[PDB]
């Protein structure tokens, strides 16, 4: 009730003077994690029978 | 001459027919669905007695268009040995076939504890073993004979002859004809009331359809047996009974009742695999 | 080919084959599932199930469930003294005011089933009252638990919590475990499965996909529930919820052809509640007459007016009273005929 | 009373007013450059056979060789990927089973369900077979998800709106992680194991603290029940597949929507995502008999893995990114390359 709706504000309020930086920089570092081990995916880049397990 | 052709014109569309169906029948079964349940391992095994045993038609027609069997002693045997095996086999697992719906339409739990698919796979293995272990005295006792310069191979027996072509015949007819309809005939009669007695058969217009659908394809399976049979059985019996005097209409009505019995074993697939609301679920997708 | 690792094959090899008998074992059975509204009914019929088939219960078992039902006593006396306040019945004297008092006192600081006399003493003092009596009359006003009287006429002279109740006792209770409950029990040569969702709150749709593959469903409507209402907005019927909630279970994608094995419990009370209580409270174009047989099938081709899919699934309704040896045969007669069905699915006959 | 929902409601407005004003570009705009995957096809290596009920989970393993398989017909399967094989069948008490899991060491298998109790197993018990080491009751509601940490500590997901974290040598909910308006439904952790988000009900993904112990972010977007969770392999993303249809990608530090993964003539729900070693594929296992694979930075379709004969349930890549696995309710799991 009143417990519960003050508890649900402080965590509103928890949630909201956090640091958020820029979705570009953040998209940039995702591109760049993924250029970054694209090599070492075996599903982007399969041998065709040298180091396959299966 | 017309009754050469019309003969080698009815064996003819018999062998390819009854192999045109058996190999459907084959392919559907090892491509679309499998064998997993025991129905399907049923209905292979009749495929595969009913396609092995129309096989030899061809052998029969072509002795019967020259009158001879250059082929030899050793095929002879083979191809007797095959005939009367895969004839048996197929026989024999109607026989098994009517006992399963009869199991499990009638007892239930039973149904549930007995009919897993390795069961099926040793009833199978029984039943052609069963069917060898009449085939096999055949493999031993036929032969090529010699008459009038035509080597008609026939089966010969021991030095008494008369009793042990009564004892086939007997054997034959008791064990083949009069067993398996009188066992099909039972089961399916009682799996008829039971399913008449059951409550989610009756009481409506689409239950009484249904129930109206398995009777009439029961009925027809033992009408088509029936049908198929008697005229095989009654008429050798009556040959083995009083001497016939050889005729036209006597070889035609002998022929043509050995293409009746053909006709069953190759309509039989249609019959049972091609009615199956199992094969129609798998094919209606294809 | 003849290695080290055969070692590991063969375990494979026997893991399997005890794995495929495991299976096969299991889909020897029969697994039903229970489903209904609140306090139908349906842990007792599965509890009498198991006690004239399995087994009785344990020493210890029956020393948590006669926890449950002191549970049971506190809290049925303290709806049945606490409705005065609301339903406005005076006492029969100061006295039985003061043993109220006394009694809210002792259930204001509770430890464990000790049952202390004097509280024991309050209880028969209390049920021992006209204006409780009179209450216990017109108890339909409020909720109250069915089986209240068996604890406050026999349960009452208890003295002590010393030795393990009777198995009557154990029947009438169930506890309040949130998980799901399992019991297993054997009828001529089936091992029947029945999966109680005992508590379960918790959107009964994230699991409600599980039992497709059951093989019905044992729905429990209680008779006796018609003119009794909810505590909660005073707008709606246990009746009609109880309806619409087997209209959402048989409609239900994943019990598309399930049968329902539906029981309509509890009528022995719905016998002697029908003769003063008319059925008209709950259906108000009910025409019939106030009779058990009429009132009883109305009921019943309500429940199966629910079904959409009557040509093809099947509905048992039968009149149960959770305490009776037919219970178990008109289950085993509902789970023989989808045997039937199941054995005629195959072979291409059905 | 009543007045403090007025101002959450402009404490909502804040915050998303705030994501908004951090918004100035979007991830499909700055990825045009990048060359597609193309149309990848991965074949089934192996079909793991020998399950009989509908499998619902599976957890990989950290030596990439062995997986874990939990079924309704009560048995936890331990495979050998590489060779198809069997070293362990465990008996559960319960059969309802929902979820299992595999410990980084290896020594350790849980599984849970509507039971509501997750059961560690042990698999190094030199006494003989694998028996229960541990019972963690506690939850009210049905086990949905439930990863080691590691050998001493777990963290579970449950249908009772409250998440845990449990030592497993005590036997005690050492934090609970509550917040949710809806039963949660599964939990992906962190790589370097000191967050961890999950999915619920509510159509709401809350990342939370391990040590902590509070709710620090709630992502929103999602219009129904949230089944999968995975996060992206630097920690600082994760999808989750909805039963809406669409897979969304969200974002630890912008704190909002990144990137939808949706696709036209696609109705049925997603339960299994799954990310690769590079996470460029997002694999996500839909509800019409297949499993779609996805690009995480392009949202086009870069294959489809077809093959199963009912609903995938499951997925997993293996942690050196190898090769993929795809349970499903056929009683068959499978494995991709
Ligand atoms: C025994 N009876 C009365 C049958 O009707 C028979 C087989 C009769 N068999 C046919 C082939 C034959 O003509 C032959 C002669 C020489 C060669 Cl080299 C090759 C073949 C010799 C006679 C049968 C079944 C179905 C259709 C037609 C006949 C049958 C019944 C029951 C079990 C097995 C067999
Ligand atoms: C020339 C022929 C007629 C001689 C006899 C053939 C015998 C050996 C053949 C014919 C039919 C065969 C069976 C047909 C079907 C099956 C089911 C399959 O899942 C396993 C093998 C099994 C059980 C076969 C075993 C071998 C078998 C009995
Ligand atoms: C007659 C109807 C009702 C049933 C027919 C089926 C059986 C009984 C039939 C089928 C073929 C028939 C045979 C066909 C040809 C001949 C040759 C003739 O010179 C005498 C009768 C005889 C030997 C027939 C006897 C009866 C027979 C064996
Ligand atoms: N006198 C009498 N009592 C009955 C009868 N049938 C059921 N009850 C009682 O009704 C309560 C709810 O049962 P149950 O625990 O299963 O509820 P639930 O699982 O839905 S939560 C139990 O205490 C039962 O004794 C009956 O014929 N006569």
């Amino acid at each position: 009730s009143i417990a519960q709706a003050r508890k649900l504000v402080e965590q509103l309020k928890m949630e909201a003077n956090i640091d958020r930086i820029k979705v570009s920089k953040a998209a940039a570092d995702l591109m760049a994690y993924c250029e970054a081990h694209a090599k070492e995916d075996p599903l982007l880049t399969p041998v065709p029978a040298s180091e396959n397990p299966f | 001459m017309i009754t050469a052709i019309t003969i080698m014109a009815l064996y003819s569309i018999v062998c390819v027919v009854g192999l045109f169906g058996n190999f459907l029948v084959m392919y559907v079964i090892v491509r679309y669905t499998k064998m997993k349940t025991a129905t399907n391992i049923y209905i292979f095994n009749l495929a595969l007695a009913d396609a092995l045993a129309t096989s030899t038609l061809p052998f029969q027609s072509v002795n019967y268009l020259m009158g001879t069997w250059p082929f030899g002693t050793i095929l002879c045997k083979i191809v007797i040995s095959i005939d009367y095996y895969n004839m048996f086999t197929s026989i024999f697992t109607l026989c098994t076939m009517s006992v399963d719906r009869y199991i499990a339409v009638c007892h239930p739990v039973k149904a549930l504890d007995f009919r897993t698919p390795r069961n099926a796979k040793i009833i199978n293995v029984c039943n052609w073993i069963l069917s060898s272990a009449i085939g096999l005295p055949v493999m031993f006792m036929a032969t090529t004979k010699y008459r009038q310069g035509s080597i008609d191979c026939t089966l010969t027996f021991s030095h008494p002859t008369w009793y042990w072509e009564n004892l086939l015949k007997i054997c034959v007819f008791i064990f083949a004809f009069i067993m398996p309809v009188l066992i099909i005939t039972v089961c399916y009669g009682l799996m008829i009331l039971r399913l008449k007695s059951v409550r989610m058969l009756s009481g409506s217009k689409e239950k009484d359809r249904n129930l109206r659908r398995i009777t009439r394809m029961v009925l027809v399976v033992v009408a088509v047996f029936i049908v198929c049979w008697t005229p095989i059985h009654i008429y050798v019996i009556i040959k083995a009974l009083v001497t016939i005097p050889e005729t036209t209409f006597q070889t035609v009505s002998w022929h043509f009742c050995i293409a009746l019995g053909y006709t069953n074993s190759c309509l039989n697939p249609v019959l049972y695999a091609f009615l199956d609301e199992n094969f129609k679920r798998c094919f209606r997708e294809f | 080919l003849s290695a080290e690792d055969k070692a590991a094959v063969e375990r494979s090899k026997m893991i399997d084959r005890n794995l495929r008998e495991d299976g096969e074992k299991a889909a020897r059975e029969v697994k039903l599932l229970l489903l209904g509204a609140g306090e139908s009914g349906k842990s007792t019929i599965v509890k009498q199930m198991k006690i004239i088939h399995e087994a009785g219960y344990s020493e210890e078992e029956c020393k948590q469930y006669k926890a449950v039902v002191y549970s049971n006593t506190i809290q049925s006396i303290i709806a049945i003294i606490r409705a005065m306040g609301r339903l406005k019945i005076d006492f029969g004297d100061s006295a039985r005011a003061d043993d109220a008092r006394q009694l809210f006192v002792l259930a204001g600081a509770a430890e464990e089933g000790f049952m202390t006399a004097e509280l024991a003493g309050v209880i028969k003092r209390l049920w021992k009252d006209s204006g409780v009596q009179a209450c216990f009359n017109r108890s339909r006003e409020y909720q109250l638990n069915d089986s209240a009287a068996y604890y406050l006429n026999d349960l009452d002279r208890i003295a002590q919590p010393n030795y393990i109740p009777t198995q009557q006792d154990v029947l009438r209770t169930r506890v309040k475990t949130t998980g799901i409950v399992e019991t297993h029990f054997t009828f001529k040569d089936l091992h029947f499965k029945m999966f109680d969702v005992g508590g379960q709150r918790s959107e009964r749709k994230k699991w409600i996909h599980c039992f497709e593959g059951v093989t019905a469903i044992i729905f429990c409507v209680a008779l006796s529930d018609y003119d009794l209402v909810l505590a909660e907005d005073e707008e709606m019927n246990r009746m009609h919820e109880s309806m619409k909630l087997f209209d959402s279970i048989c409609n239900n994608k994943w019990f598309t052809d399930t049968s329902i094995i539906l029981f309509l419990n509890k009528k022995d009370l719905f016998e002697e509640k029908i003769k003063k209580s008319p059925l008209t409270i709950c259906y108000p174009e009910y025409a019939g007459s106030n009779t058990y047989e009429e009132a009883a099938a109305y009921i019943q081709c309500q429940f199966e007016d629910l079904n959409k899919r009557k040509d093809t699934k099947e509905i048992y309704t039968h009149f149960t009273c959770a305490t009776d040896t037919k219970n178990v045969q008109f289950v085993f007669d509902a789970v023989t005929d989808v045997i039937i069905k199941n054995n005629l699915k195959d072979c291409g006959l059905f | 009373l009543d007045q403090l929902r007025q101002e959450a409601e402009q404490l909502k407005n804040q915050i998303r007013d705030a994501r908004k004003a951090c918004a100035d570009a979007t991830l499909s705009q700055i990825t045009n450059n990048i060359d597609p995957v193309g149309r990848i096809q991965m074949r089934t290596r192996r079909t793991l056979r020998g399950h009989l009920a509908k499998i619902y989970a599976m957890h990989w393993g950290t030596d990439s060789r062995l997986l874990v398989s939990a079924s309704q017909d009560g048995k936890l399967i331990i495979w050998d990927s590489y060779t198809t094989n069997k070293v362990h069948a465990i008996p559960l008490r319960s059969s309802w089973v929902m979820t299992c899991a595999y410990a980084p060491s290896g020594n350790y298998v849980a599984c849970g369900g509507l039971d509501n109790i997750c059961s560690i197993y042990n698999l190094k018990t030199r006494e003989g077979n694998v028996r229960v080491s541990r019972e963690l009751a506690g939850h009210t509601g049905y086990l949905s998800c439930c990863r080691f940490l590691d050998d001493n500590q777990i963290v579970t997901s449950s249908g009772d709106t409250t998440c845990a974290l449990w030592d497993i040598e005590t036997g005690q909910q050492t934090t609970t992680f509550t917040g949710h308006t809806g039963d949660v439904m599964s939990l992906s952790l962190a790589p370097d194991t000191r967050l961890f988000v999950s999915g619920a009900c509510d159509a709401s993904a809350k990342l939370w603290d391990v040590r902590e112990g509070m709710c620090r972010q709630t992502f929103t977007g999602h219009e129904s029940d949230i089944n999968a969770i995975c996060f992206f392999p630097n920690g600082n993303a994760f999808a989750t597949g909805s039963d809406d249809a669409t897979c969304r990608l969200f974002d630890l530090r912008a704190d909002q929507e990144l990137m939808t993964y949706s696709h036209d003539n696609i109705i049925c729900g997603i339960t299994s995502v799954s990310f690769s070693k590079s996470g460029r594929l997002l694999l996500a296992g839909y509800d019409d008999f297949n499993c779609n694979v996805w690009d995480a930075l392009k949202a086009d379709r870069a294959g489809v893995l077809a093959g199963h004969d009912n609903r995938v349930s499951c997925l997993g890549v293996t942690d050196d990114g190898m090769a993929v696995a795809t349970g499903s309710w056929d009683s068959f799991l499978k494995i991709w390359n």
